[PDB]
């Protein structure tokens, strides 16, 4: 009843980063402080990291175990999106702010920051123990996808929120909004694909299906706490952050037919701001 | 934003329900009173601008010298005599923008409309002051308008050529190639148009010297045209405008119009480059009957035959060459090929597409040879000759390069004063002057065409704006009647002018005995058929003027045999693209593309209505895309059949409108003796 | 030294099937003898199933194999075209042409068709046979796909292409033209894959795989032939379709690196119609 | 595959750790044997063989009508007694694929190299047996090669012109510049190349007439060149190769140079135009000391001193320019366009680089003209004067167009014969001949420059190998000795035959009283200095030969001053490519660019090993991109020292090599005394 829909709307939101000029941010960029820019660029290369994957393994994965050809085309071209567009266009904001010195160290601190190699490692090792014809491994790892896409993105999205909401960065910024834009819909689309398989189980498989959500969920979003801290308390908005994400998990488990988890708080009302040829016939030539 | 451009754009702010039309009045006195008044250089008297204008090299003493101070002086107050003003903003925006003299820094106005009219009339009588007044009076009442060449140049040191219109036939070798380049350029580099005919040219694959396969085709000529007008690009201001011609029978007619095509290779591609088709009626009677058709290889026609093919008639000489061995020839289809032709026209409009039998069926100087070829604009049609350019050294052989200058009567000033007799010999007179003025120091063929066959085209113009302001519908019966009364007199009128010019100058046009006016076979339709108006409301338009009758038609018919034609060619429609809003008239004989034209200048956007437009008369000013195009080609068709050459006719297609509704339509002006089809114009 | 390339060459022929309007057809189609339609449709339903493999399985697959971010990336743009723009595109130049009966019945006969199933199945074959970290068995599926995608197509485009010289069937003749303008980039790309693999190679290996590919293509074409007189013998034009098949191996070979295999020949017209700065230290200047 | 091409590539087929190379002589034999006798047409005696050719339109009846079929037979039984064979496979493939005559259908061979052979030599003796003869003795020798046009087409009916090189000046004016495009597609139809000098062009945003910013500069008419040569590519055998040469310091320069960056535009983009650059010293002083640097419009300069920029001493004028107010100019970087140029050189191998002044401060025919720009290969020297062609029917001033018609020693069959003296004179005479008997009756400078300068381009080949054959390593001092003494006995020799010619015909060239020849000047070096091998080692390889002293240059100083000299250019060394196959030798006086030259051929590929290349002479037979080009810089200075014309000189890169290293040489060879600098080859 949905893809057809989700089909036309993925097509019709097709975007590139290089329709957005970004040397507008230049001085915007120039005026933020070091330890600004250091976690503008980190949260942006967290972003990136996830859709890379989510491009290179989550989408094509699920492509492969969900059947029916229109469907398998929505999910493929949402893995064009992460990984042809979404992950391209930092690097196109990382080439326009930063110089190649700064860029090459944020990349290698993505290898070597414990949080975002633990999410990785959590989030990719359930894409690729889906098991062919088992639907609970794919109900597992499309969890994992709608988490990924509706919770893990928004300590990143943040901040380039925050700044758009205050007038700067605005071009970066609306690259960020068009991405979020996606991954909304994105997190819907595998969310009513997961509930389709979660529905055909028995009401004691299904209590297990509810436990193996919030306990993926606590354990993502304890580490998601100690990325953002990690981050944003060198900038001074670690708790802001923390009130996002829990209202974004919120999201991720509605999107599975879930009821929300965390109380709903007061978000900063900055990123609220931030958000024809026809024949000739014979009797043509008679008057 | 000036106070005339805020006036202005008041027309579209609908008052009443209505749109306020007496704003333009308003706006045009703004414009005047605050720009122009401010901006016009201040001499104390007519002799201090005079010799200020000829020592600061603005205009040429030759023609000045001609008068006494006093006629000058007396001309110039003729025109200032009638206080002519401009009825709307555009007119005497374009004028003032365009024509009026500005000095060298183009930061004021040297000329006033009334001293660019004194002067085209002195330049005109040539030493006439009774000429030069007459001349001043049709120009100021907007009866006569002299194309943009002439009535910007005339009298003018830095002045271009008064004539802007060039034909040139290019012969089947590399030294007529490199010499119809260099000609091109020259011509361009004068500012005019120049059409150049590629149907002799050997197709793509033929032998050069017994080796097969080396000829690049009409193409690659085509290519090298394109570059020499974008070079000649006239200061940039005006991009080089070259027209080329191929027949439907040639064998590279599929490539020719393949660099139409947007999809084509841009090694292929001709951007600058206009191109027109000529078809016979050989080519609709094989589409007609699905029959398969060929194209023919020139050159295997010509060393056949000793002729080009396009100096053949394909009607008597089709199936010879089908039949031929030695002709090589490669089959097409007709139907697919005109298909074909549709699609380029609906896409790009392109090409245009002259009816060659149409064209030669009338033609009065077949003896001297059939028209091959049109202009740029499509409505020159006269006989040329093609020029044999030879060796370094070697003495060429200079054949009839068409040209002509033209001008057009304002029908509704015309028809007005009664005067279209008096109006049509004067801008004879005036176009006879200019062609005898013109002397081309590169171009051998046009100077000698210019000088053997005295060609002019007077055209006209305000046909739909005159119709509009009278209550008659453009694709109405009583349109069509006035159209044919009105142009059976001028065509009376200019024959009878250039029959005078004959018998007073003692001369005719070169091979003028061989011509159907020196036979009489040129009047059979005039001293058989009455053209009187058939409707009394027609009849009643042309009240106070004497309508030529047939006994008129003879006497003028004996008089031709008596002292002959000092024209070849006298009357051609030319489209009168920027010079009609000077006049405030519409464009040519075509109907009005919009009922309000809405352009921008600058920052600031215009809006002109059409001429005489109001609440009374707007159903009457109906668009061209709304009309029924097979109406207007009888209209067109009607018009024709008193013009000597051709008429640029637009085709003015809506966007529904299929490939088969662009043939069915140039279908019906092949039937119904149109010429030449000059634009599909889509909405 | 070409992905960066090849991505903005992909991403800047990006079109949607919505853009062509097809109803027009009709206007030729109607036109057509019953062989002419019959040709038509066995063609197209050709290329619609050999391109769903593509889409399904050869682009996914080869996208999962190949290391790099940036190649995945353009492979999963490759794949995306095929699912959501190829496939929809087919079907809808279907729809267009043929009642709901029809087609179901054109697609039963190709799916039984005996020369359409060889190759299909020899393509698919390959594709099944890679194994991970094995180079070898990845670039014998790329050499499978190359010849899908700049040989193998060709037998079927010839007829749309054909019409399109004609002015026949111009709006379907456009999107073929589309679709096999991304078939030959895909190609080209893939066959760069391969050669990366293939010059990785010993010399005793390279003469291995060199053996390999021309033992295939000599078995597409082979069958080739018979589907070609299969299909278009009835409209008279099996000889200048091998004429075509030929010239494009030769293509498809040279994607590869390879020489060509077959003798130049000319083809059908009609279907030609269808288709280091370093400063001066001022010392340079003294000697 | 053919067994022969099986047979060649068994050459790289190391056997021993060896290359074959006896392959490539049963190669050779395998294909003459296989292919050549089966394919050569059979004729049962030589008159039957003469009759066949003359009467099917092969040769021309006219050069042969000089001889006694006595003659004739015992030309060619000169020619046969040699039983002259091909050392190597690829010599023979190249004649009988490239010169052998072939019948029309080009399947079965006509001439084998002896009958071409004696062809020629009866073509040159012009009715003389004896020295036709002693041509066939020449050319069957292999001392002597004529160049590809002269002897591919000496003798045949069906001929192009037997020069191949050209070189227009182009003025400033329309007339000019169409004239010039017609006259490079007269001469590309010929098959020569022809370079055009663009310096007296106005640059882009000059005035015409009066008019500002109306000029588009010399891009414009690079573009109406490149397409004019596109068009006329010679049949499509060959594509039309043209050169446009500016002068640094004109204003275009920069957009001049730009016409060749990959990322160019295609508008500005010239994709067949091959440029060049024409460098005065004051452009490398300014460099050098990094001043500020200006850039001159060319028409603000001729209309302040009445000359173009290019007619005038920059080294003098340039302050001038500076200082002149009535004189635009637009201030550049000198070593940014240095830069600029290594760069481009690196990417694209353009452009060519003329030094002005290392040209002129040796150039003989000052009087007449400097030297402002070179030919398509960037060898020819001469003097040139610009013609004006006017409007039509006025008369056109023709100035001196550049053409010289070229021959090759080679080197080391010269060497192997002792026979430099005879073999230059008989060369010259050749080249005599040709000159004399071309005659192009589309390019009035060209023709009359021909017939009043008399220029001929007597070049040599195999320097190279000759050395590498004797074990002298290209960069060696004792190769530069050899070169050296050579190039003055070559030098010696044709001054010497000029001025026999010269005596023997009682004329000199136009304007030759004026020359350093008439005066003297010429011969100080030769008659102050020695010119003798300083190496025992190539003193001996002169055993026998008569090496001229300063008293034998005093002699021949006394002689010309006495009767002066006939041709006014006599040597220039050419690339010499397509024919150094045949000749077995390397090309050129450069050094080889690659030991074994791999080809493909249809399906095939073929292997070359350089002339003479073996096992004991394999390191002598270094190749040019791991020598330093400083040393090559240093060979072509030693040998550009005896050549009155300039020598074409490649520079060989590695790609590690940077810009710097590029402009390093180029300022070098600028220091060295390099005239020209032809391409920038990278590894
Ligand atoms: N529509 C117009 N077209 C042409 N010239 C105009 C126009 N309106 C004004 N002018 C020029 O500006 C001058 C001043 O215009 P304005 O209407 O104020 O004149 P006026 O003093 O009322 O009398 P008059 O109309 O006789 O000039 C006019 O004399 C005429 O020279
Ligand atoms: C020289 C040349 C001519 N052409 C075309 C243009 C001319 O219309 C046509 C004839 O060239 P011509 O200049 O007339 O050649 P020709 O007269 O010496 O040879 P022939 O008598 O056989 O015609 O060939 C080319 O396409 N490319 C070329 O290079
Ligand atoms: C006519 C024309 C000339 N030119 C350039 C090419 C010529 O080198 C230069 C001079 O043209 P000319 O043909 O010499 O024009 P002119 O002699 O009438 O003007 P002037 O008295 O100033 O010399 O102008 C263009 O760039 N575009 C053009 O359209
Ligand atoms: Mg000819
Ligand atoms: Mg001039
Ligand atoms: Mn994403
Ligand atoms: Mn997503
Ligand atoms: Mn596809
Ligand atoms: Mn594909």
């Amino acid at each position: 009843d949905f893809t057809q829909m989700f089909y036309n709307q993925n097509v019709k939101q097709f975007w590139l980063p290089e329709e957005i000029a970004l040397n507008g941010d230049l001085l915007t960029w120039k005026y933020l402080g070091k330890n600004e820019q250091d976690t503008y660029m980190k949260v942006l290369a967290g972003l990136t990291l996830l859709d890379t994957e989510q491009g290179n393994t989550g989408m094509p994965i699920v492509a492969e175990h969900v059947d029916g050809h229109q469907r398998k085309a929505v999910l493929n071209f949402m893995a064009m999106m992460e990984n042809a567009v979404h992950a391209k266009s930092y690097s196109n904001i990382f080439m326009t702010l930063a110089p190649t010195e700064t860029i090459n160290e944020v990349f290698e601190w993505v290898k070597q920051n414990k949080y975002l190699q633990k999410k990785a490692q959590m989030i990719v090792g359930l894409y690729k123990a889906i098991q062919k014809d088992d639907e609970i491994s794919l109900f597992k790892a499309m969890v994992a996808s709608v988490y990924l896409e509706s919770f893990l993105f928004y300590s990143g999205f943040y901040y380039p929120l925050y700044f758009y909401g205050q007038g700067k960065l605005m071009q970066s910024g609306e690259i960020i909004n068009l991405i979020l834009r996606d991954e909304a819909i994105h997190g819907v689309y595998v969310g009513l694909l997961a509930q389709e398989i979660y529905n055909k189980q028995t009401e004691e498989k299904k209590a297990e299906l509810r436990e193996f959500a919030i306990d993926l969920l606590n354990q993502l979003y304890e580490n998601e706490l100690e990325y953002t801290e990690d981050l944003y308390d060198q900038v001074g908005l670690s708790h802001d952050v923390k009130k996002f994400i829990r209202y974004n998990a919120n999201k991720a488990l509605m999107n599975l037919g879930f009821d929300p988890y965390f109380e709903e708080e007061d978000i900063n009302p900055i990123v609220l701001n931030g958000l024809t040829v026809e024949p000739l016939k014979d009797d043509d030539f008679y008057f | 934003v000036p106070k005339w451009i805020q006036l202005n754009n008041e027309i579209m702010i609908q008052k009443d329900g209505k749109f306020q039309f007496d704003k333009d009045k308003e706006a045009v006195h703004s414009y005047f009173v605050d720009y122009i008044n401010q901006n016009t250089v201040f001499f104390h008297n007519l002799k201090e601008k005079l010799d200020y204008l000829v020592e600061n090299q603005y205009y040429e003493e030759e023609f000045l010298s001609l008068y006494s101070f006093e006629d000058i002086k007396e001309v110039f107050k003729t025109a200032y005599a009638k206080k002519f003003r401009f009825p709307s903003f555009m007119s005497a925006f374009k004028f003032y923008n365009d024509y009026a003299l500005k000095t060298n820094d183009k930061k004021k106005i040297l000329e006033r409309y009334e001293d660019r009219i004194s002067i085209v009339a002195l330049f005109f009588a040539n030493g006439d002051t009774e000429k030069a007044k007459e001349y001043v009076n049709l120009m100021i009442n907007q009866e006569y308008q002299p194309s943009t060449p002439t009535f910007l140049n005339a009298g003018r040191k830095r002045r271009g050529e008064l004539v802007s219109c060039f034909l040139l036939e290019v012969n089947d070798s590399l030294n007529d190639i490199s010499r119809a380049i260099d000609i091109s350029m020259q011509l361009s580099k004068l500012g005019g148009g120049v059409s150049l005919n590629l149907s002799k040219l050997r197709a793509k694959g033929e032998a050069i010297k017994d080796v097969e396969n080396a000829t690049k085709g009409v193409v690659g000529v085509m290519k090298l045209l394109d570059n020499a007008f974008r070079y000649a690009d006239q200061m940039g201001q005006r991009q080089g405008s070259g027209a080329a011609y191929l027949n439907i029978f040639h064998r590279d007619i599929n490539d020719f119009l393949d660099t139409k095509k947007i999809s084509a290779d841009e090694d292929v591609r001709v951007k600058t480059l206009s191109i027109g088709v000529v078809i016979p009626d050989k080519f609709v009677e094989l589409a007609r009957e699905d029959k398969a058709a060929y194209v023919f290889y020139p050159h295997t026609i010509y060393k056949e035959y000793g002729q080009h093919m396009d100096e053949m008639d394909m009607n008597e000489m089709y199936d010879k060459f089908v039949d031929n061995p030695r002709v090589k020839k490669e089959k097409i289809n007709p139907r697919k090929l005109l298909e074909k032709l549709a699609m380029l026209r609906s896409e790009s409009g392109y090409p245009y597409i002259m009816f060659q039998d149409n064209v030669n069926k009338v033609h009065a100087n077949n003896h001297i040879s059939k028209v091959k070829f049109s202009n740029l604009c499509s409505e020159v049609l006269q006989a040329s000759q093609v020029s044999s350019y030879t060796d370094y050294d070697e003495e060429d052989e200079i054949g009839l390069d068409i040209s002509c200058n033209l001008g057009s009567l304002n029908i509704l000033n015309v028809m007005e004063h009664k005067s279209i007799e008096k109006t049509v010999k004067l801008a004879t007179d005036s176009l006879t002057h200019v062609s005898e003025t013109t002397d081309i120091r590169n171009a051998p063929a046009v100077r000698r065409a210019n000088k053997a066959m005295k060609s002019i085209g007077l055209g006209a113009m305000n046909l739909h704006g005159y119709l509009a302001q009278n209550g008659i519908a453009y694709e109405s019966p009583e349109a069509r009647d006035f159209a044919n009364t009105f142009f059976m007199m001028v065509n009376f009128y200019s024959i009878q002018r250039s029959a005078e010019i004959a018998k007073e100058k003692g001369e005719t046009f070169d091979q003028y005995e061989g011509s159907t006016y020196a036979t009489g076979e040129y009047f059979d339709k005039y001293v058989s058929t009455d053209f009187s108006p058939k409707y009394e409301k027609i009849a009643n338009l042309f009240e106070g003027m004497h309508i030529p009758t047939t006994e008129d038609w003879k006497k003028l018919k004996a008089f031709v045999a008596e002292h002959g034609m000092y024209h070849s060619y006298r009357l051609c429609i030319a489209p009168t693209g920027s010079i009609s809003y000077v006049q405030s008239s519409t464009a040519s004989v075509m109907p009005i593309m919009e009922r309000i034209e809405e352009r921008t200048y600058g920052n600031s956007k215009t809006y002109y209505p059409m001429p005489g437009l109001a609440s009374n008369n707007w159903f009457f000013y109906k668009e061209a895309y709304d009309m029924d195009m097979f109406k207007v080609v009888d209209m067109i068709a009607t018009i024709q059949q008193h013009i000597d050459q051709g008429i640029s006719f637009t085709l003015f297609l809506k966007d529904t409108m299929t490939t088969r509704d662009l043939n069915r339509i140039d279908l019906y002006a092949h039937h119904r003796g149109i010429k030449t089809i000059y634009y599909a114009r889509t909405k």
